[PDB]
């Protein structure tokens, strides 16, 4: 048996859509959708290490501050902007959250159903955004929790067609 | 001069899974250190064979309960990681999301009642060959099979093989292809003493040389 | 899977009698494997999962006073052939049978199939064929008909996945 | 003599196109025409295996699900997906099917004329596909099959025009 | 600095047979392994070489059938990878798809009469030379030529020397080069006894070193 195509560094390094996109975006993995691949693969985990690559197709100059640096600061090029060039930009981030590992569920709140505001990587800020995408490189789990197929109302099994080259 | 470079055409598109790295924009960044952090977890199918989840059988309970009927067949599923016995799986969890796969299944067989009854049981597995399973408890001996007795160790492990015509098969049971898919398992009680509200909680594992292919996104989003 | 060793064994077939009226191109064809009454027929309804090759034996009992000549191939993924093709049956695997020279052919395949195991109550990988290349003629001292047999056995059978009895 | 140019890894090994594109493609091999060089050498052979690169001119997105993925699975971008450049895209497809060899003829069905689905290479999506080329990369065939030339209905030879200078 | 290159002009666009590879989209997939698979052919013209085929003749039919009249000649066909007789041939049916062979060309006859009757055969090939090929089977013994008597081995081989100009010769007979292109290989019938409807099947195979060069895609699409 080859079970390379099951690793966890190997499945969770692939570009995915982030549906929630605004013109002062704060980039969360927890934004993508629950039921796609890497989505659910990372619901899957409690706790996730990961650095990240993003693809944004934006209007005018994008501009990334790190976790904790102020919403004020997005204003400045002093922060790492990149002037957008025809087709999108492609910049790879690097972990900026202060604790060791980031958590997909977190028993509790943190201030003196919502994670912590400090599970993050930072923000990005332009005219506009019209996609975003992140791509987790050297990604790490740990401690797996549940992970749900679909469920069948009445049926045997649930019958999806297969792609067929039937003429 | 100068180093002469062909443009080629029909490369340099983004590929949503292209190999190849980002420019960095942050440098010479230092994490805090995750050494030894705990139940770390490299590989999908180790955390599969790891740790076997409970099937979900009619009425949507994880055990089979003994029936006080001449009927010997106390249950029956089919041997799929799409099938409604399978629904609630981690296995099925996993494998959603590849296309193909092979390999062995386990089934772990938990007996949970009363000391001062005992019960005798026998599974067996049929291959996509006959058009009807052997429900009669007699006409299931001729196929692979084995028989566990209870007592003090009510715990005991049963390996489906894979059997099939290619070497990877789907996960994905098709719309088409009706009756038997490839193979359902039953089991079969013996003989049972004074058992008549007593259950068997079974639950599935991946084999020791299970394996998934191709990863795919088929859900709807 | 196991390999089976009682059924191994040659099973008599009447392929066709061979006539004057027949001229080039007379293809008679015999889908393996055939319905056997033995040992074979109930691994075959009584295990799913098999794969096995075939010894083909051919002879066709006549005089030296006769000319004609039969060509017996095995075709791998039989296909029906309009004349045009019938020319180039000597690509697969066969042997010429002609009452002047030779007297019985003798022709091995081994298993091969896009499945590493068949089910050939749907499938039917190897195909004997015989056809007339010359016609056969006959004199006042010469035989008017010829009747030619099937002489074939599988080889090397492994299966696997026993099936349950019908009783 | 050089039988380089007969090399079965070295014919094989060039873009052939094929004509029936639709917005949702399954590459399937036997797409090929039947008289192309590529596509008369790949009818010769019963069996043969290969990976792929595909030339898709299209316009919009172009997702690629592998064999076996649900028909489904083509309206997500976490399989891969190709976005346009100008001229067109080009891919590397890997051999998906879980046969060991695929099949050009096929002696029965496949269910409990027609080859099973379960022969082709995967399925690509886009708004519309322009144009779709398909190349054989380490290609193998298996069992030779009769191939044919064109036929001369009464002349003494096909007699057909070659190139010339002639001014 | 960086590195500076040159946008070279005319490079870069696509010629469907390039031999650069493209950029792999689904990597780490280990196809099922096919070690030992019977009958896998890696040249043309090996199993060119190793299985001859029929050639068709006159009516269309594989073989020669004695006549009873005084013409001594049985068969003429044109000695060409595009010619009648080996319209239903594989050789011809590689050669199609290529515009220039070179190489020696075998025949192969076999003897399918009944053993009471004996013959005599030769067979001779004619260059192209003279303008009328030597139809009488006196004028024929000048030319390189075999002979072979039936009897217990009906099997006889022979070959079809490669004489032409040019080192290499076409497989796409021309509209223009009326009359004899290259050559035409006569069968003579030397004696016969009691053999009126005694049959002689006549096949091709490509010669040891036959030669194919340049792959083309001649047919209408």
């Amino acid at each position: 048996q080859r079970r390379h195509h099951t690793d966890v560094g190997f499945i969770m390094d692939r570009f995915v859509k982030i549906n929630n996109t605004n013109p002062t975006h704060v980039i969360d993995l927890m934004q993508t959708h629950q039921h796609g691949l890497v989505g659910a693969l990372l619901r899957a985990a409690t706790y996730y290490f990961s650095d990240l690559e993003i693809v944004v197709r934006h209007e005018g100059n994008l501009t990334w501050v790190p976790n904790g640096a102020p919403e004020a600061a997005l204003s400045n090029a002093g922060n790492p902007t990149a002037y957008n060039k025809a087709p999108f930009t492609r910049l790879a981030l690097p972990y900026t959250a202060p604790h060791r590992v980031l958590a997909t569920v977190y028993n509790g709140t943190s201030k003196y159903t919502q994670l912590p505001a400090s599970f993050n990587f930072g923000a990005i800020r332009a005219t506009d955004i019209s996609e975003l995408l992140v791509r987790m490189k050297r990604a790490e789990l740990y401690c797996p929790r549940p992970l749900l197929a679909v469920e069948v109302t009445a049926q045997d099994r649930h019958k999806q067609k297969i792609i067929a080259p039937a003429k | 001069g100068i180093v002469p470079v062909a443009c080629s055409d029909g490369y340099g598109g983004l590929v949503t899974t292209d190999p190849k790295t980002a420019d960095p924009v942050y440098g010479k960044v230092y994490n805090p250190p995750r050494t030894n952090y705990p139940g770390r977890f490299t590989n999908l199918l180790d955390v599969a064979e790891a740790c076997p989840t409970f099937l979900c059988f009619d009425d949507g309970k994880p055990y089979v309960v003994t029936r006080e009927d001449e009927q010997r067949l106390l249950a029956k599923f089919d041997v799929s990681l799409a099938a409604k016995h399978m629904s609630n799986t981690y296995l099925s969890g996993i494998a959603q999301y590849y296309a193909q796969y092979s390999g062995t299944i386990n089934l772990h067989f938990m007996f949970t009642g009363s000391t001062d009854s005992k019960a005798r049981y026998m599974v067996a597995y049929v291959p996509p060959g006959v058009e009807t399973p052997p429900d009669t408890p007699e006409r299931a001996a001729h196929c692979i099979h084995a028989e566990w007795d209870t007592g003090l160790n009510s715990k005991f492990t049963f390996s489906i093989p894979y059997v099939s015509a290619a070497d990877y098969a789907y996960t994905a049971s098709d719309v088409a292809e009706t009756t038997n898919v490839q193979g359902w398992v039953c089991i079969y009680q013996i003989t049972h003493g004074k058992a008549q509200n007593d259950t068997l909680v079974v639950s599935v594992s991946a084999g020791k040389d299970f394996e998934l292919r191709l990863p795919i996104d088929p859900r709807t989003q | 899977e196991t390999r089976v060793t009682q059924a191994e064994r040659f099973f008599k077939k009447h392929l066709f009698n061979w006539t004057t009226d027949k001229p080039f191109g007379h293809l008679e064809k015999l889908k393996l494997p055939t319905d056997h009454k033995g040992v074979y027929g109930h691994l075959v309804d009584s295990f799913a999962y098999m794969r096995n090759g075939w010894d083909v034996e051919v002879s066709a009992v006549g005089n030296q006073f006769n000319g004609g000549c039969l060509l017996v191939a095995m075709v791998p993924e039989w296909k029906k052939f309009t004349p045009r093709e019938k020319y180039q049956l000597t690509l697969f695997p066969h042997q010429f049978i002609s009452p002047r020279t030779n007297m019985t052919a003798h022709i091995t395949v081994p298993y091969l199939g896009v499945n590493r195991y068949d089910q050939y109550k749907k499938h039917k990988p190897w195909t004997l064929v015989v056809m007339v290349v010359s016609p056969l003629t006959t004199s006042s001292i010469g035989a008017t008909e010829i009747k030619v047999y099937a002489n074939i056995a599988p080889t090397h059978v492994h299966v696997a996945g026993e099936l349950p009895s019908k009783e």
